[PDB]
């Protein structure tokens, strides 16, 4: 799991976030952040549907 | 000054790391390359003149322990090879003395030493009776970077224990004192292996928040007795657990208890998952079958690694191996550093100096030679498979069948990638394969045989034991007996293809007269009568049998002899070849290390941080992937 | 492939243990253990610099 989500991971990156500049450490933080939340967002969109279709009711 | 320093260490079925560690031969290096030796001026001086005694020097000299263990009473006495090289360029004459044996002077109507009536000095005189130890060069001289290849023997047929002091005595030089050291049993009390290095187990320094601590692997062997039946208390750890917030440190990853047969190995793995840098000293009881304490103690320390970054501020990736740097940067901490190291003599062997890692001793009696003795796996990633070759050799005339054991490195019955936990409860957590199982080997053939470790998920340092067993192989010796004969057949079907019929009488019914065998020709009759004079019986011991009548006594001697020139014949119509079957083993370890703790070289020996920072930097080590189950 | 192998295989025994290209056994004994560390090193190195071109590493 942890190989095949590294190399998707790594496209994902490439493929969204490639602005770079100063690069200050505080800001590099922030930016990995929010790969962090944008890998959590996808994942959670991708998997809302077997939540919908889950017997709990759907809020 | 001229010194000696021992090379390798060849013993039947005992790992050379346990035959080094149980002799303490580091010390004995270590002592024998530095020493200003102020003391033994003295000591050589009171050898002049005949001054020394044996009680004094031992008192005076310091001795080292040659510990040979228990044996059980009426078992294979027990050999040591011990290789002796000159690392000075000076030439170096060395006299094993020991004034209880003689000193080469000749004995002539010399009363033996009478009744000692000191238990310690008739204990001595027993061993000097029944030749129990016994080293057969005694003195040697050597050139610079000879091989003296010394041998020191127990014989295991007396009850008791034997302790006899002997020393080296290099000519010009340091004199040490050996203190061989056993204990027969006659009857089976198990005693686990118990060498001084093993009793105090040096954990390797861990990180203090390391998320897998490396199982670190310790081994148990029965020794000379009956298997031994061991149990280990986890009592001790569940207090300091308990001391410890509440938090497993120390733990025990194997089973608990165990059966390990005799001349076995027993691996149980330990967890070191450190809360402080302060030293972690925690003692564990070991209850054999029969009663028994065999404390073992467990130390370990706190790495206190650098602060991790945050991830915003880490080091990018795409410092020396050998100073002592690289030993600080494993580990700021002033003792941590020394904890390793102390944990490097202990296990590593290939840090201390005089050790070979080659076959070295024992050239002469070995069926086949490992040529590369005491391998090394490197230090290997998470799912990691290391490839190492070592190739044997059959000195013997005799073709040997080769098969390969793994003591407590056996594979569960290479792995799966999605079925790993067949590896759980596994004392290595890898699969060790090698590619010859078990073949046939003709003399004066060398074959190649790849080891190859399949790392698992666990974090783990081995280093364990791999025994190959050679036998002499009766199917191919019955085989080359069976051609010969074949062709011996074909010959006759020659013979008789060229004399038709050749008459032979198969029977006889009533020959009425008498008829001896046929007359030989006379230069057959001259020969045959020259053959019977020699072995001729000698001329005072040929008793008539008027002599023999008149003096009964001579009668039985003449019978004696009678029956001893009988025997003479049967030793040797015997065919003295077949040895008896020998189990070599090679020692391997290797370092099964984590992907976080490779990338910043936490475990990594200094030894070998070079091919660490390889390995990461780039790629060295194969990564079989297989097939994803999705 | 092993015949193209072996001439870059005597080189490097040549270079690495001073021993004259020795194919023969006796001589070559007692380092076929480091001699095939090294090769298979240098054999995954370059496997894994293929594997990284083939699917772009960020190393």
């Amino acid at each position: 799991m942890r190989d095949s989500l590294k190399t998707a991971v790594v496209s994902l990156v490439r493929e969204k976030y490639r602005k770079s500049g100063s690069m200050s450490p505080n800001e590099m933080a922030l930016l990995y952040n929010d790969l962090y939340g944008s890998l959590l967002a996808a994942v959670h969109s991708s998997l809302n549907d077997l939540v919908d279709a889950a017997a709990a009711r759907p809020r | 000054f001229p010194t000696l320093e021992v090379t390798d260490v060849y013993c039947e079925g005992l790992p050379k790391q346990l035959l080094w560690q149980l002799l303490g031969l580091n010390d004995l290096n270590h002592h024998l390359r530095t020493e200003v030796t102020a003391t033994e001026l003295r000591l050589r001086a009171a050898q002049d003149r005949g001054a020394l005694t044996t009680e004094a020097a031992s008192a005076a000299m310091r001795p080292f322990l040659m510990e040979f263990g228990t044996h059980g009473l009426g078992g294979r006495p027990r050999v040591v090879h011990v290789e002796i090289s000159n690392p000075t360029p000076l030439p170096a004459s060395w006299q094993l003395h020991s004034f209880d044996d003689p000193d080469g002077v000749e004995l002539e109507n010399w009363v033996e030493p009478g009744r000692p009536r000191t238990e310690g000095e008739r204990m001595r005189d027993l061993i000097a009776e029944y030749k129990l130890f016994e080293m057969r060069p005694r003195s040697g001289e050597l050139e610079p970077g000879a091989r003296c290849t010394v041998t020191i023997e127990f014989r295991p047929s007396v009850e008791g224990s034997f302790e006899l002091p002997v020393f080296l005595h290099i000519t010009d030089g340091k004199r040490l004192r050996l203190q061989l050291q056993a204990v027969t049993t006659p009857e089976p009390l198990q005693l686990l292996a118990l060498p001084p290095p093993l009793r105090t187990f040096r954990l390797e320094p861990v990180a203090l928040g390391e998320r897998a601590p490396p199982l670190q692997m310790y081994v148990l062997r029965n020794g000379g007795p009956a298997p031994l039946h061991w149990r280990l208390d986890t009592a001790p750890l569940a207090a300091l657990a308990e001391a410890s917030w509440g938090h497993p440190v120390l733990e025990l990853v194997g089973p608990e208890e165990g059966d390990i047969e005799e001349g076995g190995v027993a691996a149980i793995n330990w967890r070191f998952s450190p809360l402080e840098a302060k030293e972690y000293r925690v003692e564990v009881p070991v209850l054999l079958g029969d009663g028994g304490i065999e404390v073992i103690e467990l130390l370990g320390r706190g790495f206190a690694p650098p602060p991790a970054p945050p991830h915003g501020a880490a080091a990018v990736q795409l410092d020396d191996d050998t100073p002592a740097a690289a030993l600080d940067s494993v580990g700021g901490d002033a003792e941590a550093e020394a904890a390793r190291a102390a944990a490097a003599a202990d296990r590593d062997w290939i840090t201390w100096r005089g050790l070979s890692s080659a076959p070295s001793a024992g050239m002469a009696g070995r069926l086949a030679l490992v040529d590369h003795d005491l391998v090394s796996l490197g230090v290997t990633p998470v799912r990691g498979l290391t490839r190492r070759i070592i190739v044997l050799t059959n000195k013997s005339r005799y073709p040997l069948a080769f098969d390969w054991d793994l003591g407590c490195l056996a594979p569960p019955p290479l792995l799966p990638a999605s079925q790993l936990q067949l590896l759980a409860g596994r004392p290595l957590q890898g699969a060790l394969a090698i590619s010859p199982a078990a073949g046939s080997l003709e003399p004066g053939e060398r074959l190649v045989c790849r080891v190859s470790l399949h790392a698992g998920v666990t974090p783990q340092v081995f280093e364990g034991e791999v025994r190959c067993h050679v036998r002499i192989d009766d199917d191919a010796v019955a085989e080359a007996e069976a051609a010969a004969a074949a062709a011996a057949a074909a010959g006759a079907a020659a013979v008789a293809a060229e004399l038709p019929f050749v008459e032979q009488v198969e029977e006889v019914i009533a020959e009425a007269p008498v008829r001896g065998p046929p007359a030989p020709p006379p230069a057959v009759a001259a020969a045959q009568r020259a053959s019977r004079l020699r072995s001729r019986l000698p001329v005072h011991q040929y008793m008539t049998t008027a002599v023999r009548t008149r003096i009964e006594p001579l009668n039985a001697a003449f019978t004696a002899t009678m029956e001893a020139r009988t025997r003479r014949l049967a030793d040797a119509t015997r065919p003295p070849s077949w040895p008896e079957p020998q189990s070599i083993s090679v020692t391997l370890r290797g370092r099964i290390l984590d992907e976080r703790q490779l990338g910043a070289l936490r475990y990594v020996p200094p030894h070998e941080r070079a091919a660490a920072r390889a390995a990461v930097v780039a790629g060295a080590a194969w990564v079989p992937p297989a097939m994803v189950p999705f």
